[PDB]
């Protein structure tokens, strides 16, 4: 479920070959992590937005379906708005990581 | 906060201001008789399918919509939006009507007093018919005798078959209300120029 | 291809309710959200609130929180907007728009794309009512320039629409039928004008033909110079 999302991250981290900056987190406190995912999930769509691509929409969509349902809240967490702003590269990768944490849980 | 009105000539580079007091600002284009459409997001960004011509910027405590290469197709209402993090709500600019020019023209105003027949109805409608004007924006002020009136007034937003706009304004009074005054005046204002018509219960 | 397709124009009385629908096509309706915005005639946009098509969580705007109810149906890929205890000033085109937020926290970073065609909603304490046609006779006070102006004033009908031709579609010249005005009374009234030759008056015969199908009324009125 969480493992499916990794594979999808690659397709895109590809299909992309630019863009701008997304809100990313790696200071990922286990205890603040479902919030981190939500932020990631939103941001993710910023790619569909910029990309006219059909295939990547279908991909982020597949990913959201997985993620959304997996999740289905916490305290003291950082808002999305107050996250680091990284590249389409670091975001993706930083996504990959936060999925892993979910995995080991 | 944005200006309600913006003008531009084809090929012109125009600007729409969305100001206030500071985060992210978005832009939406509402073509005439359609639903709004996303133009700009997160200040600067353009979703796919949104022309170069279209660009946004944020500076000081106010963002704006830079629209270049102007076309007629671009004739619409532009609304900026933002998220009031304090109210935890989405809020919209008041909008900015944007007119893409293609000639110009004054307004032909005609004031009709209540037909004899309507008085029989125990009513009285004053009708101010405004026509053949470009651009389509008028101000209509009503007068009882000398003293300006606001009550009973209903004015339509200009529509279009000359390409020239036309609007209408009705004053509602009682037959006594009508006869209880010497005169009545309709006065329309177009591009700082004002033309006034009159009538008398005689 | 992505679409939102909403329901049809509605007419309602004060204190009544409307339920506007918004059918989603071309995507995973359920992975995302819906935002509702409205637009009073000739006025601005105001966001009503939001809903996750995923969890059904909602967020109402203070101005509406007391009377709205947003929901969704994963099965019909339809979001609903319900506004109750309708008041006059609720008269407005209501839109829906896809919204990337399935979760409330995300909703702050939202954009609306795309939008439904919208759904006109008219709150009028009235029912079907035929027009009352009064003449707007020409005069030496409505003429001229070799050209005079005359027409018909169509009052207190309901609902829309009325249709005005002149001399049975014949005369189409400087004819202009204005759009109606929704009066405080919850009744419509409009006007049709037509610029003629100042000289054809008192000779040529001009009849405006008012047509109100909703009320089964068709009225023909001869407009002539007052005496």
């Amino acid at each position: 479920n969480w493992v499916n999302v990794i594979s999808d991250l690659k397709k895109i981290e590809d299909l992309i070959q630019i863009d701008a900056t997304l809100y990313t987190e790696s200071d990922v406190h286990p205890s603040c992590k479902v919030t981190a995912m939500k932020c990631f999930l939103l941001e993710l769509q910023v790619i569909s937005l910029e990309s006219g691509d059909a295939s990547i929409h279908d991909t982020v969509e597949n990913l959201i379906i997985l993620a959304n349902n997996s999740l289905s809240t916490e305290s003291g967490c950082k808002e999305c708005e107050e996250l680091e702003e990284k590249n389409i590269k670091e975001f993706l990768q930083s996504f990959v990581h936060i999925v892993q944490m979910f995995i080991n849980t | 906060t944005q200006p309600p009105s913006a003008s531009g000539t084809p090929g012109q580079r125009v600007t729409i201001s969305c100001s206030g007091s500071t985060n992210y600002v978005y832009w939406y284009q509402q073509l005439p008789g359609t639903a709004p459409k996303l133009l700009i997001y997160r200040d600067r960004r353009r979703p796919s399918g949104v022309p170069d011509r279209f660009s946004g910027s944020k500076s000081g405590t106010s963002a704006s919509l830079a629209i270049s290469g102007l076309r007629s197709e671009d004739e619409a209402d532009y609304y900026c939006a933002w998220y009031d993090r304090e109210l935890s709500e989405w809020v919209f600019g008041g909008g900015t009507k944007l007119t893409v020019l293609q000639p110009k023209a004054a307004p032909s105003v005609t004031l009709f007093p209540p037909s004899s027949e309507e008085l029989q109805a125990n009513k009285a409608t004053l009708v101010c018919l405004i026509s053949d004007f470009y651009p389509g924006a008028v101000t209509v002020a009503w007068k009882a005798d000398s003293s300006p009136v606001k009550a009973g007034v209903e004015t339509t937003t200009p529509s279009k078959s000359n390409n020239k706009y036309a609007a209408s304004s009705y004053l509602s009074l009682t037959p006594e209300q009508w006869k209880s005054h010497r005169s009545y005046s309709c006065q329309v204002t177009h591009e700082g120029s004002t033309v006034e018509k009159t009538v008398a219960p005689t | 291809q992505v679409q939102l397709v909403q329901s049809g124009a509605e007419v309602k009385k004060p204190g009544a309710s409307v339920k506007v629908s918004c059918k989603a096509s071309g995507y995973s309706f359920s992975s995302f959200g819906i935002s509702w915005v409205r637009q009073a005639p000739g006025q601005g946009l105001e966001w009503l609130g939001w809903i996750s098509a995923f969890n059904g969580y909602t967020k109402y705007a203070q101005k509406f929180q007391d009377r709205v109810t947003m929901t969704t149906d994963t099965s019909t890929s339809t979001a609903y907007m319900e506004l109750r205890s309708l008041r006059s000033d609720d008269t407005a085109v209501y839109y829906c728009a896809r919204d990337p937020a399935a979760w409330p926290l995300q909703q702050s970073l939202a954009w609306f794309d795309p939008w439904g065609q919208g759904t006109m909603v008219t709150v009028s304490s009235a029912s079907t009512k035929g027009p009352s046609v009064f003449p707007l006779a020409p005069s030496s006070k409505s003429t001229s320039g070799g050209t005079a102006a005359l027409g018909c004033l169509v009052k207190d009908y309901f609902p829309e629409p009325v249709t005005v031709s002149w001399n049975s579609g014949a005369l189409t010249s400087g004819v202009h039928t204005f759009p109606a005005v929704l009066q405080s009374s919850g009744l419509y009234s409009l006007s049709s004008v037509v610029t003629v030759p100042s000289s054809s008056l008192g000779t040529q015969t001009y009849i405006c033909n008012v047509n109100h199908k909703p009320s089964n009324t068709k009225v023909d009125k001869r407009v002539e110079p007052k005496s």
